[PDB]
RNA sequence: AGGAGGUAAAAAUGUUCA
RNA sequence: GCGGCCCCCUGGACGAAGACUGACGCUCAGGUGCGAAAGCGUGGGGAGCAAACAGGAUUAGAUACCCUGGUAGUCCACGCCGUAAACGAUGUCGACUUGGAGGUUGUGCCCUUGAGGCGUGGCUUCCGGAGCUAACGCGUUAAGUCGACCGCCUGGGGAGUA
């Protein structure tokens, strides 16, 4: 989050805060009280996700590829 | 009308796919687990195949007409090649759905060949434009690379030799639908029921596939005579 | 808490036609063999075996005619839950009687089919079809 | 008894096997398990881009992430005249830094990499640059990374 | 009686008091069959952020079995003398020794980068 | 995805800070498992320690202060 | 929970010998004695629920011992409340 | 391959039966 | 339903090799107790968020959505209410019946010979065989095959109301 590079650098070079956070949890928490939610998205977070871990196991056929 | 349980060891039969791949109904044919692989007991495939070549003997001397399957690129030639030894029929690429089941419209495609066999050989095509040609000529090899063996058969052929039941699973199931009995070489993952008479066995094997067939083609051969 | 290890019994016999299995095994009991002794006599099971001492691990040996499994069905009929009792008479045929009713009497564990001819009534077990 | 002969087959115990099998662009090499290995003509192609095997021949073979392992042979023209190449670290002991070049293990020594810490030195674990090589051994398959290219990774 | 692992940091003033104070403390424990056993003193050092303004605080550790009744008594002398400053403590699971000083660590490692050149040199002749 | 103390068992104690500053950026957020890989029997002991030493004032609860 | 030290007492006075720790009397003696001992945990407090839950299961535990043994050998069980004390 | 940031103010209704 | 750390008291579950009592078990109408949030009573506290309310806009109208403020409430102690789509929409208990890909927490043996290799328990997520099912789907945590026991249903609306 703090960034200096001494002398040789002459541009930003910064990538850490959205290597890190930034809006991550900014653009989270920035409203939105949810209490409920939450659990709703982190259930289908991974849901979906499984899918594209299940769907890409069982995927390797033709379609001429 | 017999190879050795040697010949076969050599071949790499035993040798199956991953353990996690395995079909529980072939429980009774798993020995041990090496390396995380599923493998197969000869004491009881030799004797099977003994019984798979003495019903193989039977029909062969009733001259029924067989039928060898694969859609496999490995075993893919091997059957082309032993089909001619043992002159019968033989699918060596694209299994066609209702080959046998709705038989009765394939021989369209057939009468269809022979229509493209004829012109081809003096030449009417020399008369057809490159289109025209071209058109069929294509169209002709599309036609020999799926019912180019078969063309004549011309009927429900009485025997079926198959390579990896699962793969296959198309040709096995009509087979049972018309009655037509089956011969199989059946995996550790695919699942054999299916087929009257299975071959614990290893598919993936060429050698082992020359092996099968090559012995397949001894006891065709001599049911001919 | 196995309310009923008759039944219990008779569904390892149902699930193991089910499941193609050769043997299959459960606690002994005096009651149990009876069954089993009946079993054996009319076909149904290819012998069984009694290994143990203080737990005795009774197991049969189930027996294929064909591809499929020889017993068609068998239904527990007096449940300890609510019992039944037949008179004499109204000895019960199970499938015309080509299919057995397994029949506890006075003179032991029996076949109805045998008891008719023994004259006398008793508790029915479970149908055998 | 079956059990006997692979009781026999194990004491008969990289890859050894044969060529019977040659269609353009794909090889086939028997080994003795389920299934035949393929090969791509990429291992056996030499500099001037031809092949150097035929049907009957013996080859070796170790296992596209394998291929690697006897593809590095094809880098040697490049270490003769210091090739700059890309690789990560991954492994740390003591004093002693493994670094994933090309699929090789280089070494690295602390002598620069921990000596009078002036601040919070932690930007070693989990860099990513581009390193220089001068010298080989592939007699210890091995790669151990210069010294002065220090001047170049720290600050390019 | 609980093992436990006394922690707490004082004020750089009564610093160089503090072994004087260290003897106060345990010597109650003393008298409570408690037995000391890591008397610890790391000195002081840089802390991480801003407590209560003043950085460079005063370590020291204490790791005592003993009664629970003394341990709370002792408890209440930490929170009202103005001198201690986030005192904590912690469980039992076998009091151990060892594993306090991180200062030879380093020492020795530099000790230890001599003798790796002396294998570096039995790598290149034997 | 290396292991952990897995093979060198102990019990994580945050008072040695040496290893420890390895499991936490910059900010001093607490790196995932995920990232590690390490079991989670330890990566538990590693989070309390972590907080632990968090209240001692031994690791920043983030740079700026 | 009881500590071994406790419990040692309790089956050297109702075991036959310090081994024999599943004897009727054991159990129901042994149970009486963490009751009690829980006593001042909810003379305060009372909003541990959860911890409730459990103290209710260990008494119904006890009566159906109780009610077990009674119907087994009025004896001793006359003997056992007599002594043990409990049970109005 | 792996994860974040940016992206729709307003537009109502539709008789009965076949 | 519960998540910073710490102390004190305390519940339950699980695994290990043995010992012990000896069917003391399962379920359970009426009864008792527990039971989110909202709401209520007494006394405190009251930042942020925020019913109601108000203003500015939006609009055919806007006592809505949006915005700026803002009271009860939300937080604590002692009590009451006893209701939810209180839901894996699946009552509790027990036995039996092919597997795979993982998590999580124990354990034994072998060479720890290196992030290991081979068995064995509790809990738990996804995919699927037999079978089952109206289909969807469930699928050794079953809606599979049975047994023990309790509650509940008999067209929608009227009404879960008088």
């Amino acid at each position: 989050i703090k960034v200096r590079e001494n002398e040789p650098f002459d541009v930003a070079l910064r990538r850490f805060k959205r290597s890190c956070e930034k809006a991550g949890v900014l653009a989270e928490v920035r409203r939105r009280e949810f209490y409920e939610k939450p659990t709703t998205e982190r259930k289908r977070a991974k849901a979906s996700a499984v899918k594209r871990h299940a769907k890409k196991l069982a995927r390797e056929n033709a379609r001429r590829t | 009308a017999t190879v050795s349980m040697r010949d076969m060891l050599k071949a790499g039969v035993h040798f199956g796919h991953q353990t996690r791949y395995w079909n529980p109904k072939m429980k009774p044919f798993i020995f041990g687990a090496r390396n995380k692989v599923h493998i197969i007991n000869l004491e009881k495939t030799v004797p099977m195949f003994n019984e798979a070549l003495a019903e193989l003997n039977k029909i062969a001397s009733r001259k029924g007409k067989i039928l060898f399957v694969g859609t496999k690129r490995a075993a893919s030639e091997a059957v082309k090649d032993a089909a001619l030894s043992c002159d019968q029929f033989f699918v060596n690429h694209r299994w066609l759905g209702g080959m046998l089941t709705n038989w009765k419209t394939v021989r369209q495609s057939i009468k269809r060949l022979k229509d493209l066999e004829t012109q081809s050989q003096d030449g009417t095509f020399d008369k057809l434009t490159k289109k025209e040609a071209l058109m069929r000529t294509r169209e002709l090899e599309k036609l020999e690379n799926s019912l180019g063996g078969i063309k004549d058969m011309g009927g429900l052929p009485d025997a079926l030799f198959v390579i990896d039941a699962d793969h296959e699973h198309i040709a096995i199931k009509e087979a049972n639908n018309l009655g037509i009995p089956v011969f199989a070489i059946v995996d550790t993952n695919s699942d054999p029921d299916g087929v009257d008479f299975v071959i614990p066995g290893n598919d993936d094997a060429i050698r082992a596939v020359t092996l099968y067939l090559g012995a397949v083609a001894a006891t065709v051969r001599e049911g001919r005579s | 808490s196995m309310q009923d290890p008759i039944a219990d019994m008779l569904t390892r016999i149902r699930n193991g036609q089910a499941a193609n299995k050769a043997a299959v095994t459960m606690p002994s009991s005096k009651l149990k063999v009876a069954i089993a002794n009946v079993l054996k006599e009319e076909g149904f099971i290819e012998d069984f075996k009694v290994e143990g001492d203080t737990k005795p691990e009774l197991e049969l040996t189930l027996k294929y005619f064909q591809g499929k499994a020889v017993v068609e069905s068998i239904q527990r009929v007096s449940r300890p839950g609510l019992r039944i009792y037949k008179r004499k008479d109204e000895l019960p045929k199970v499938m015309a009687g080509l299919g057995i009713a397994v029949v506890s009497t006075s003179k032991g564990v029996m076949t109805d089919r045998a008891a008719r001819q023994a004259g006398l009534g008793g508790e029915i077990i479970c149908y055998v079809a | 008894s079956f059990a006997q002969l692979f009781e026999e087959s194990l004491k008969e115990i990289i890859v050894r096997g044969v060529v019977v099998a040659i269609d353009k662009d794909v090889v086939l090499v028997d080994a003795g398990l389920k299934s035949e290995s393929a090969i791509p003509a990429e291992q056996f192609k030499n500099a001037q881009g031809e092949l150097e095997i035929q049907v009957g021949d013996e080859v070796d073979v170790a296992l596209e992430k394998a291929k690697r392992h006897e593809a590095w042979i094809t880098l040697e023209k490049a270490y003769e005249d210091a090739e700059t190449v890309t690789g990560v670290i991954n492994g740390k002991v003591k004093g002693g830094f493994t670094v994933e070049l090309n699929g090789i293990r280089a070494f690295l020594p602390g002598s620069l990499v921990d000596v009078r810490p002036v601040r919070d030195t932690l930007h070693l674990e989990g860099k990513e640059l581009e390193f220089k090589v001068i010298k080989l051994d592939q007699k210890r398959n091995n790669v151990v990374v210069s010294r002065r290219a220090v001047i170049e990774s720290e600050n390019s | 009686m609980r093992h436990y692992e006394i922690v707490f940091m004082v004020h750089p003033d009564q610093s160089e008091q503090v072994p004087g104070m260290i003897e106060r403390y345990t010597a109650a424990i003393t008298g409570a069959e408690g037995k000391i056993h890591r008397l610890e003193d790391w000195g002081r050092r840089q802390l991480a952020y801003p407590i209560n303004k003043l950085h460079k605080a005063h370590y020291v550790l204490m790791n005592v079995e003993a009664p629970q009744e003394v341990i709370d008594e002792l408890e209440t002398t930490f929170r009202f003398n103005d001198a201690v400053i986030r005192s904590m403590v912690m469980r039992t699971k076998h009091a151990v020794t060892e594993a306090s000083p991180m200062v030879k660590a380093k020492d020795e490692r530099r000790e230890r980068r001599d003798d790796f050149a002396n294998e570096t040199a039995d790598d290149a002749e034997a | 995805f290396c292991r952990f103390t897995a093979e060198g068992v102990q019990e994580i104690d945050y008072k040695d800070i040496a290893t420890l500053k390895n499991y936490i950026t910059e900010s001093g957020k607490i790196v995932p498992s995920r990232i590690t890989g390490t079991r989670a029997k330890y990566q538990r002991q590693l989070a309390r320690a972590i907080k632990r030493a968090r209240y001692l004032s031994l690791l920043p609860y983030t740079d700026r202060h | 929970s009881l500590s071994t030290e406790a419990t040692a007492k309790i089956v050297s006075e109702f075991g036959r010998d310090a081994n024999d720790t599943g004897s009727t009397e054991v159990q129901v003696a042994l149970l009486t004695a963490q009751i009690n001992h829980l006593q001042g945990h909810f003379a305060e407090h009372k909003k541990d629920h959860h911890s409730r839950r459990g103290l209710l299961r260990m008494v119904s535990q006890r009566r159906k011992l109780l009610d077990y043994l009674k119907r087994k050998d009025v004896a001793r069980y006359t003997q056992l409340i007599e002594r043990l004390g409990l049970r109005r």
